[PDB]
């Protein structure tokens, strides 16, 4: 379970836990093609732009710790 | 109780990935498109100029990447799907039955569209020797496609390619002249990143374009190359290598272009044309959304499109075995692609991102025009600037 | 990230006037052409710009022409997002058109200055909108139903009942219990079911003695909602922004008196593309009720009920056949597909079903025998369900 | 600390056994023993010791050097004493070892190969896949040119075996550098002029990269045939050979692509085919064997045509090797689709069986299959009857071994395409000689056996007018007293009793049905077995009433041979009770059912797994027939007595019970065994209950609420395996019932298992875990993480312990699905903790 | 004693059975429903190794089986299952 990435244990911040997740997320939406039409839709920016800002968010989705 | 039965009508009309090749095993070119839940095979007619629906199949599974092959001396393009299983497939095209064959299926992780699971990208080595399917981070796996003596497919066990802490912007397969695979990808390590309270390691933090080999005479996987990039990309484009032309890749990058093939190649940049007077706040950044690949005997070309829609005829100068300079020019313009496929007989395909689709012939290859043509040895400092004007190199053939 | 025509206009013609600037005379021929030409913006794109712009316009349209018959084109920085056509019990007959917009709405960080609700007053029997007046507002209204002779309005996680006044629209009534923000509203004759964008629906009554909204239901799970639409009096069916679509049923026996009830879920399954309208109709004269809904793929489908127990065990087994014999294309196991986010509850995939069709005549005939029938017989009472709910056009 | 010495491995590893302080007596170059210590660590050790060792060695492999390294290991490499699994490890740390020492290695490279070698010829396959491996890893470290200059002295040497692994090896550093790497060397040694060793050695190297190569020749295939086409024409006859030998190697690796790169080599070997004689002319034959099915139709028509009449002059050589190869070229040339069946019908086929179906040809078993396979291949293309016809009459040969070969060939021909091309004289002489060939044989020829079934099947309805004389011809033989013999009858009888059915002669099969019923008394086994075999396929297409033993009278006679220890006739006489359940239903007594179902029940636990599912299916049939009431109380009351070591066979009968017929028969039992006070029956019955429940999978999806109290009152704590066994009851409800509407009945027993999830013994504890993974497939992952997430964060240690266990469970399944339920969490003044995305509305 | 399991990339060889565990599950031992086809990597299916039974490592007489279970709770999407001992070296029984 350690070598899985997004894991946590017993000192797992909230910070890594919402990075974990967030990262998560963003992935997500890069998978699922509906959401990232949706997001595309919402904010009047092409798929291709939405992806990367999605990708420029991966450095650090939060803040530092 | 209330017991409900689903049914579909009018199936999903948006395109979220499209290719082109012989599928059907002729001379005929088709295009197989990913509307996101549903794999189309579409024939496009190089008479009537009309897109014909040739097969329509349900997958039950989201489709993250969609990639063609074909082995040497094929005469029938592959398809590879990576999907939102945990599994990639290899099918064939049939004919005589108008289905898709499931010619191999390997497993490898778990469902859903996963941070670590590979299935969002996919990239093949443009001879047909293997393929790489990656996820967004971590973890990267490449088969090696051999056939046997009855001249179907065999697919072998994964390689792993994995590199902890690591996001994927971006995979493309490098055309070499039968020599080991590369495959180039966009990479991004956030270690640092994630162990600075003061947040100065996020910024200065690069992606590096690196390549990854295939030792087919060791069987395994190094990290061969890597170099950081100047600013950050958003896809890469396969440069035809071998006979055909320099080997090396075509780095989209914000407001640039960035030819990079390795070795002793000096990296050739050029700005991205922006139209005269933008009527939008200059502050913005310009990229490329998709990029379409023309590769001929005699030459090639490239065809970019940007966020407003602007196709440009990319061409490549070389002497010797090296690029001398990245020549741009104005093709046309049409609405914001998803894909772009240039088949034989002069056509183009654009699924909009949004919106219908179109089909338009190719009339002029864009030269022998007075149109601005800009080349990456100009000097500037300041971008270039072009008229948009109506359709002149393309005619709308067909709508969908 | 739009300009509205005018921003766009003075924009063009302030560039035109800083290109005048350069000492150069052609300056004011390359204007001649510049500010001659408005490029189509359906081919050559629509000009953007501003992380905080917006463009916002109303439209009075016949649905069976093309032609528009009125245009209300909205501020620079407005943006709406709910509209309805509604009377109200203190007024006339008279037809009023609510618009609820949003001021300075910038998005990714979510920040709002403001929001306003236009009221129209729709003359010449719904062929041009009449100013009346625009009630401002602190948060962005994105929810707006008519209600008993009046209007209910959600302002952020505030649900309010809102009546009409000569000089602007007077706040009747408010609840804040809501969780985050309020997406849609839909009510039922007396009772309230509102959208919350993050924690599914909630079931409030309106007390008329003393103008009171209270929460009497909500959900046991979090939905991230984007439509639905109420089925009877009791239930809900909803969509989800991951593509998802739900029923949720209060308990039978419940009165709106009490409190905290806990609304069970009855229908769970995972379309796969994201849903954005759910609407109970009759497609073709004679036949039956049935759940259309669109996607934002552009796809349309409906969900049909059963008639009997029978059905539901015979095409129950039709898909669990079909999940064995005729699987997913790339590797994907259908019942965890379709369980993607909530696990399937009462619902069959007719998609699957019809793949009948296209499996080999051997496997046909296995299916078809382990149900003791022949293929053809499966494949026409799969043929049924469309004669009856959907488009059938054999004459015998 | 040093682990197992073998005796063999004093030799290598002698001085660790004596105790001397390392730095004391450290002699540059003797920290041997370090490396020792290591190599000991990989050879013999666990898998730690081995990962461990390995690492260190690689590590350091720099600073050991080459020399000590290669010095020591090929000692052990070289061993007789080596296991093939320490070999292995020692070509992994040849390997990793190869890889740190890119140039070190180069003055070695040859001290190497001698040592290797050798192994690339090993009658072991996998010590040749080792030997290239670790040649190509060391042609990877060093260089091309290095290779190159230690090998190339050992092209023109006078021994054939030298230059033969020298060969072999060029390819295998072909293999690992690439075709273009190794080109200019062919193309220079292929035309060397010193002496033609040379050129014989470089051809065989192109040979051998065709062999090992295989298909990734393509790209340079017109590069190899370009370097090596030369050699049809030298004056040398070995070099001749050995270049059209490597051609149709290239050919077969080609298949079936790249017809245009052998261009330049067509003419040559066709002219060739009439100025060579002898072993070249062999080769040249060869080559042009390979080669016809890459080209195209027309082109097919047109060199076959052209190579044909020499090929027949060749049908009658003396040479072996010169038949086999000609045999070879007949069947690649009648595969190709370009070669019409009227061509080889008229000119190959009177030649074929007039020099080639020989008496001399039956006995060697490589004539043999190459003419048995050959021939089946032609009638894939000219026709069954066609090929049929002609070799029909030999079926009624005096030797039995040409029999065999006819026989073979038609059954595999009949097979193949069927009978539909047989015309009424070919049946007739097919009946005829499959009649004689079969009564007259010395042994238990299953090739007899194979072809009598398999005509008789492909036949079908054209062989009722026979069915009398085979039918007779089979009690023949079945009382001929060889114990093998009446197997081999039953088996037949077994093999056509649907065709049999299907030809209107039901009375025939019921005397061989009394025949069969007089023969149970059987001492012989495996005979006894293919009677009940026999039986079992008679009675499957008969009606239970015209069985001419009837059924009143066969069961009851089967009921003994259940206690047969051969698996054979279990296997079989439980499958003939079976269909008497299933379809005979009635016949029996329900005391005597009874009492078959009690005979059956230990055979659940048989060692084959074959005999466990026929038991199994049988006791289904059996429990449908008699009804669960009586059975069920026997089977309540042998769960109490003979319990835990014999309980098991009736816990998966009582599951079968509760499948065949409906759990509402025998859950409410089943509850009615928990009330008793004594404790382990309520084991027994918890446990009956996990296997039930996942037995049934999706019946119990009715059957919950019935079983929630019991597992209500078990579940909470009355005896540590009381909560353990019921959360596995649990976790098989969960899975089995997942996605049929069941979210209120498990969601109500997940507030009884929670309870239970601080728990220190691991087997309640990991039964409570998986039944949370099978609760978050059956109720899904957002109910699940809302009861992990107050823990996840709790104050106390041995809390988040527990708690982010369950989460790593619940994220690990599902991660996708976990982005729709995360709660929202406010960003404070650092950081950014709100999902703004999902956030928007339009 | 102290077993484990692989848990490395499986890649094209099918996991094998002998006689005595021709019917389990190699995780959960379970004998309902085999499901899906085992993978194993390569260098647990290699030379004497090749063919040997998933759990015990005798000689394999059929195929190897994820039970329906595990499959449903994707636990064949894990690594190789092949059982190995922490303590026995490669030429131990
Ligand atoms: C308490 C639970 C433990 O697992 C326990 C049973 C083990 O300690 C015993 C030990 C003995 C030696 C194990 C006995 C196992 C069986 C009788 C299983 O048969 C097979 O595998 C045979 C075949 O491969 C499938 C046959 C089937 C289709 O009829 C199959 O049907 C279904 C629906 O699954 C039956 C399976 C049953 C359980
Ligand atoms: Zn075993
Ligand atoms: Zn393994
Ligand atoms: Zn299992």
């Amino acid at each position: 379970q350690s070598k899985y990435i997004g894991t946590g244990h017993a000192d797992t911040t909230k910070w890594e836990w919402l990075v974990n997740q967030h990262r998560d997320s963003y992935c997500s939406y890069m998978g699922h093609f509906d959401l990232l039409n949706y997001f595309a839709i919402a904010e009047n920016e092409s798929k291709a732009r939405v992806r990367f800002n999605l990708m420029e968010k991966m450095l650090q989705p939060c803040g530092p710790p | 109780d209330m017991f409900l039965y689903n049914l579909t009508l009018q199936r999903a009309t948006g395109i979220s990935f499209a290719i082109h090749g012989n599928f059907s095993g002729t001379k005929q070119q088709e295009i197989v498109v990913s509307r996101g839940k549903i794999l189309e095979l579409l024939r496009p007619d190089p008479n009537t100029g009309k897109v014909h629906t040739l097969l329509t199949v349900e997958v039950f599974g989201v489709i993250r990447s969609l990639m063609a092959f074909r082995l040497t001396g094929g005469t029938k393009d592959y398809i590879v799907v990576g999907s939102d299983s945990g599994r990639i497939v290899i099918l064939e095209y049939q004919p005589s039955k108008n289905m898709f064959e499931k010619i191999h299926q390997e497993t490898f992780g778990k469902s859903g569209c996963r941070r670590i699971v590979p299935g969002q990208f996919l990239a093949v080595d443009p001879k047909g020797r293997a393929v790489m399917i990656s996820a967004i981070e971590k973890q990267k796996l490449v088969y090696i496609l051999n056939r046997d003596a009855a001249a179907r497919l065999t697919i072998s066990s994964p390689l792993e390619a994995h590199k902890a802490n690591t996001l994927v912007y971006h995979v493309v397969g490098v055309d070499v002249g039968f020599e080991n695979p590369m495959f180039a990808c966009l990479e991004m390590d956030y270690e640092e990143a994630d162990n600075d309270p003061t947040g100065e390691a996020a910024a200065n933090t690069q992606q590096t374009l690196t390549f990854y080999e295939l030792d087919l005479g060791l069987n395994h996987v190094v990290r061969k190359y890597s170099e950081p990039l100047e600013e950050h990309g958003n896809f890469l484009i396969t440069v035809p290598g071998g006979s055909d032309g320099p080997s090396g890749v075509l780095i989209c990058s914000e407001n640039y272009i960035t030819y990079k093939n390795f070795g002793d190649q000096p990296d050739i940049r050029c700005p991205i044309p922006r139209r005269r007077n933008d009527l939008d706040d200059p502050e913005r950044g310009m990229i490329f959304v998709c990029s379409a690949t023309h590769k001929t005997k005699s030459m090639f070309f490239f065809l970019a499109q940007t966020e407003q829609g602007d196709i440009f005829k990319i061409t490549l100068e070389t002497d010797e075995d090296m690029v001398t300079e990245i020549r741009l020019k104005y093709f046309d313009t049409v609405p914001v692609a998803a894909a772009m496929c240039v088949l034989k007989t002069g056509f183009l395909f654009v699924a909009s991102e949004f919106g219908n689709h179109y089909l338009y012939q190719i009339a002029h290859l864009g030269d022998d025009d007075e149109e601005p043509e800009f080349s990456s040895a100009m000097p500037l400092e300041d971008t270039f600037f072009f008229q948009p004007r109506p359709l002149k190199n393309l005619v709308l053939v067909d709508e969908l | 990230n739009a300009y509205t025509e005018a921003t766009k206009a003075q924009r063009k013609q302030q560039m035109a006037e800083e290109m005048v600037e350069a000492a150069g005379e052609l300056a004011a021929e390359m204007a001649a052409a510049f500010l001659n030409e408005n490029l189509p913006e359906s081919i050559f794109g629509a000009p953007k710009a501003g992380n905080g712009q917006w463009a916002s316009v109303i439209r009075v349209m016949n649905p069976i022409q093309g032609n528009t018959l009125d245009l209300v084109q909205l501020e620079q920085n407005e943006a709406a997002f709910s509209v309805a056509v509604c009377r109200f019990s203190n007024t006339g007959e008279d037809w009023y058109v609510l618009v609820g917009v949003a001021k300075d709405l910038i998005l990714n960080p979510r920040s709002v200055a403001g929001g306003f609700v236009y009221t129209y007053k729709l003359v010449n029997n719904g062929e041009k909108l009449e100013f009346l007046h625009k009630t401002p507002v602190e948060e962005v209204p994105a929810a707006i139903a008519p209600f008993q002779g009046r209007v209910l309005i959600g302002v952020g996680k505030l649900l309010r009942v809102y009546d009409l006044g000569k000089k602007k629209l007077l706040r009747k009534c408010e609840n804040k219990h809501i969780a985050n923000y309020i997406s849609g509203i839909q009510t039922i004759g007396h009772r309230v079911i509102v959208s919350d964008v993050q924690e599914s629906f909630i079931w409030v009554r309106y007390k008329r003695n003393e103008n009171q909204l209270i929460i009497f239901a909500d959900d046991t799970y979090p939905r991230w909602v984007t439509t639905a639409s109420l089925l009877d009096y009791d239930t809900v069916a909803g969509a989800d922004k991951f593509g998802n679509i739900c029923v949720v049923r209060l308990p039978p026996n419940t009165n709106d008196e009490v409190d905290s009830q806990k609304a069970e879920v009855i229908m769970n399954y995972h379309v796969g593309e994201t849903v954005l309208s759910l609407q109970k109709t009759t497609l073709i004269p004679g036949g039956s009720e049935s759940l259309v809904y669109t996607t934002l793929s552009g796809g349309i489908g409906i969900l049909v009920p059963f008639t009997s127990h029978e059905d539901h065990d015979f095409f129950q087994h039709v898909e669990m056949h079909l999940r064995s014999e005729h699987p997913p294309l790339c590797g994907r196991d259908h019942l965890s597909f379709r369980s993607y986010y909530f696990p399937v509850k009462n619902v069959i995939d007719g998609d699957l079903c019809e793949q009948f069709n296209s499996m080999e005549p051997n496997k046909q005939k296995n299916v078809s025998e382990e149900l003791d029938r022949t293929p053809p017989e499966v494949s026409k009472k799969l043929e049924d369900i469309r004669t009856r709910y959907a488009f059938d056009y054999k004459d015998d | 600390n040093l682990p197992f010495l073998k005796p063999d491995d004093i030799q290598y590893f002698d001085k660790l056994l004596v105790d001397v302080d390392e730095s004391t007596l450290s002699p540059e170059e003797q920290k041997e023993r370090k490396i020792m210590k290591l190599l000991l660590k990989i050879k013999n050790g666990t898998p730690p010791m081995r990962k461990a060792a390995l690492r260190q060695i690689t590590d350091k492999a720099r600073e050991f050097g080459a020399g000590p390294l290669f010095n020591q290991i090929l000692p052990l490499l070289m061993s007789p004493t080596l296991e093939d699994q320490e070999r292995h490890l020692l070509v992994k740390v040849i390997d990793r070892i190869l890889y740190k020492l890119d140039d070190l290695v180069r003055p070695y490279v040859h001290k190497i190969l001698v040592v290797i070698e050798p192994l690339l010829i090993d009658e072991d396959y996998y010590a040749r896949v080792e030997g290239r491996e670790i040649i190509s890893n060391l042609a990877k470290a060093a260089g091309l040119a290095t290779m190159i200059s230690t090998m190339r002295p050992d092209i023109d040497n006078m021994d054939e075996y030298v230059r033969n692994t020298t060969a072999r090896a060029f390819a295998v550093v072909a293999s690992a550098l690439g075709i273009p790497s190794l080109l200019p060397f062919l193309k220079a040694v292929c035309k060397s002029k010193k002496s033609w060793q040379a050129r014989h050695t470089g051809i065989k190297i192109v040979q051998q990269i065709a062999i090992l190569m295989g298909c990734a020749i393509l790209p340079h295939l017109r590069s190899l045939v370009e370097i090596i086409e030369h050699g049809l024409v030298d004056e040398q006859q070995k070099v001749r050979t050995i270049s059209a030998l490597a051609i149709a190697a290239l050919a077969e690796a080609a298949t079936p692509y790249g017809i245009e790169s052998f261009d330049s080599v067509l003419k040559p070997l066709w002219k060739g085919i009439r100025q060579h004689r002898g072993k070249g002319l062999a080769a040249f034959l060869k080559a042009i064997g390979y080669l016809i099915p890459l080209m195209d139709a027309e082109y097919a028509n047109y060199y076959t045509r052209e190579v044909m009449l020499i090929l027949i002059r060749e049908f009658q050589s003396p040479d072996e090797e010169m038949k086999k190869i000609v045999l070879k070229v007949v069947k690649q040339c009648c595969g190709t689709d370009g070669v019409e069946a009227n061509y080889i019908k008229t000119e190959i086929l009177p030649p074929f069986f007039k020099h080639f179906w020989q008496h001399r040809m039956a006995l060697d078993r490589r004539n043999y299959r190459q003419l048995v396979d050959t021939t089946v291949e032609l009638a894939n293309k000219v026709g069954a009857a066609e090929i049929i016809s002609r070799i029909v009459d030999d079926l009624k040969d005096e030797a039995e071994q040409y029999r065999k070969m006819v026989m073979e060939t038609i059954e595999k021909i009949m097979g193949n395409l069927g009978a539909a091309d047989i015309d009424h004289k070919l049946e007739e002489q097919l009946i005829d000689g499959i009649l004689y060939a079969f009564q007259e044989q010395t042994t238990e020829d299953s090739v007899m056996l194979n072809g009598f079934g398999t005509v008789v099947n492909a036949l079908g309805k054209r062989v009722k007018p026979y069915l009398p004389q085979i039918c007779g011809t089979v009690l023949w033989r079945l009382n001929n007293k060889s114990a093998k013999v009446r197997q081999q009858a039953a088996d037949l009888i077994s093999r056509t009793a649907v065709v049999m059915k299907t030809c209107q002669e039901e009375k025939l099969m019921g005397h061989l049905g009394v025949v069969l019923y007089e023969y149970l008394g059987e001492e012989y086994p495996e005979v006894l077995g293919s009677i009940l075999g026999a039986l079992k396929a008679i009675v499957n297409v008969i009606g239970m009433h015209k069985m001419t033993p009837p059924i009143k009278d066969l069961l009851p006679r089967l009921t003994p041979i259940l206690k047969n220890r051969h698996e054979k006739v279990q296997e079989n006489c439980i499958d003939l009770v079976g269909r008497i359940a299933d379809r005979g239903a009635e016949y029996v007594s329900a005391r005597e059912w009874m009492r078959i179902c009690f005979e059956l029940l230990e055979l659940l636990k048989a060692h084959k797994k074959a005999i466990r599912r026929a038991t199994v299916n049988t006791f289904g049939y059996i429990a449908k027939a008699i009804g669960p009431h009586d059975v069920l109380a026997t089977l309540l009351n042998n769960l109490k007595v003979q319990e835990r070591q014999n309980r098991v066979c009736t816990t998966v009968a009582i599951a079968i019970v509760a499948e065949t017929c409906s759990p509402f028969t025998v859950l409410p039992a089943l509850m009615n065994e928990y009330r008793v006070p004594e404790l382990n029956v309520q084991n027994g019955v918890l446990k009956s209950l996990s296997f039930l429940f996942e037995y049934i999978g999706e019946m119990g999806k009715d059957y919950i609420y019935a079983v929630t109290p019991l597992l209500e009152d078990a579940l909470m704590d009355r005896d540590l395996v009381h909560r353990q066994t019921a959360s596995a009851v649990v976790q098989h409800m969960s899975l089995g019932v997942y996605g049929f509407g069941c979210e209120d009945s498990l969601n109500h027993l997940l507030n009884y298992v929670w309870p239970n999830v601080f728990e220190t013994s691991p087997h309640v504890i990991q039964a409570v875990m998986g039944a949370l993974e099978g609760l978050r497939v059956a109720i899904g992952p957002c109910r699940m993480l809302q009861y992990c997430l107050q823990g996840l964060f709790h104050p106390a240690r041995k809390v988040r312990d527990v708690y982010w266990k369950i989460y790593n469970s619940i994220y690990i399944g599902s991660q996708d699905a976990l982005i729709a339920h995360y709660p929202r969490i406010y960003n404070d003044d650092k950081n950014t903790y709100i999902r703004y995305e999902l956030d928007y509305i339009l | 004693p102290d077993l484990i399991f692989c848990r490395k990339q499986a890649g094209v060889a099918i996991g094998r059975l002998c006689e005595k565990c021709d019917g389990k599950c190699v995780i959960c031992d379970s004998y309902v429903r085999p499901c899906t086809l085992v993978r194993i990597c390569d260098e647990c299916n290699y030379g004497s190794y090749q063919g040997r039974c998933v759990i015990c490592g005798g000689p394999g007489v059929s195929d190897a089986y994820y039970c329906k279970e595990c499959t449903i709770q994707e636990k064949d999407r894990d690594g190789c299952p092949k059982i190995v001992n922490l303590g026995s070296s490669k030429t131990d029984l």
